[PDB]
């Protein structure tokens, strides 16, 4: 896997 | 104010989550405490996505403290996304009771990122500038209402068991050796700071001339700009297989290099054992490319090696060698 916010 | 210990569960070394309680009476959820975002949301009865089907869903109709807000929520992550609607309710995080907290109730969770995640929702722990309109981050409410002992929190990710821990309002010295080192936050949105170089045996291999990085509990790997990451993969012997996975020969571990991040005047080495995911004799790289972004993400690969402190009083990140 995960890659957490834009 | 008080100190709160929030035990974290580790799923496959890729996600670390804890339990929160929402509403009156409490509905229980697991959430990933994410220093790379600032919104708090859980699945709800209004979501029919696959991810919502195999997770706990919040029912606002069963909560006497729920107040709807009416405002939409849309969040895109590096992996995964959600749409929802904001409301207010009481959330309890360990011993801290946080009333009238904005919380998103999901309506859409497209794709399978969250379907296969172990946690139900996300509780963001970054700055308010990263939060969606009308959404107030949980820790900001905790600070503004004086519920926590200090305007900081600390994260330990256990390498050898299920003793991982989030501490709200304090640092726990049992989780590190040596001294805590402080690094100034450059841009207050993510927990972002400058990395001065990445070296192997004194030779710069990445981050030549400096770069920006974020410290992110909600990213599994160590993510960097693709050309820099490819240089690291080459140096450590990680090779892409027919499925795109970067594999490492496990028998090379004692004969592989240490990758060193220079951060505000102190060296942060990652040994082969630290950066290599070791699964019953099958080994893969903990370094991951990002398409076109050039901002590094020091995720769980890094945090397992370095106990991490996030200080909002003084806009600092603290790092110490993990026990
Ligand atoms: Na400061």
């Amino acid at each position: 896997x995960v890659v957490x916010a834009x | 104010g008080e100190v709160a210990s929030v035990p974290l569960t580790n799923y496959l070394d890729s996600q670390y989550f804890g339990k929160i309680y929402l509403g009156t009476p409490p509905q229980e959820f697991t959430v990933l405490f994410d220093t790379g975002s600032s919104d708090f949301w859980v699945p709800s009865i209004y979501c029919k996505s696959n991810a919502c089907k195999n997770h706990q869903r919040f029912d606002p109709r069963k909560s006497s403290t729920f107040q709807n807000l009416g405002k939409p929520l849309s969040i895109h992550y590096g992996t995964g996304s959600m749409q929802g609607i904001l409301g207010y309710d009481t959330v309890t995080v360990s011993n801290i009771v946080d009333i009238q907290q904005t919380v998103g109730l999901s309506t859409q969770e497209p794709g399978d990122v969250f379907t296969y995640a172990e946690f139900d929702g996300i509780l963001g722990m970054a700055y308010p500038s990263l939060a969606s309109e009308y959404s107030i981050p949980v820790f900001d409410n905790m600070m503004n209402r004086h519920l926590v002992a200090q305007d900081l929190f600390s994260v330990y990710m256990d390498r050898n068991g299920q003793e991982s821990m989030l501490t709200l309002g304090a640092i726990d010295p049992s989780y590190y050796t040596g001294s805590l080192h402080w690094v100034p936050v450059t841009v207050q949105q993510y927990w972002q700071f400058t990395v001065d170089s990445v070296t192997i045996s004194g030779v710069v291999v990445a981050c030549e001339g400096g770069c920006q990085a974020i410290l992110d509990t909600g990213t599994s790997k160590l993510v960097g700009p693709s050309s820099d990451i490819l240089n690291i993969q080459q140096a450590i012997g990680a090779t892409q297989n027919q499925y795109g996975e970067f594999d490492i020969d496990c028998d090379n571990l004692s004969y592989m290099p240490t990758v060193v991040f220079e951060i505000n005047g102190k060296m942060y080495p990652l040994t082969p054992s630290a950066y290599t995911s070791q699964d019953q004799g099958f080994c893969t790289s903990g370094f991951q490319s990002e398409n076109h972004s050039q901002k590094w993400i020091l995720g769980d690969v890094f945090i397992r090696e370095y106990y991490s402190v996030f200080d909002r009083a003084n806009n600092l990140v603290g790092l110490a060698k993990a026990i």
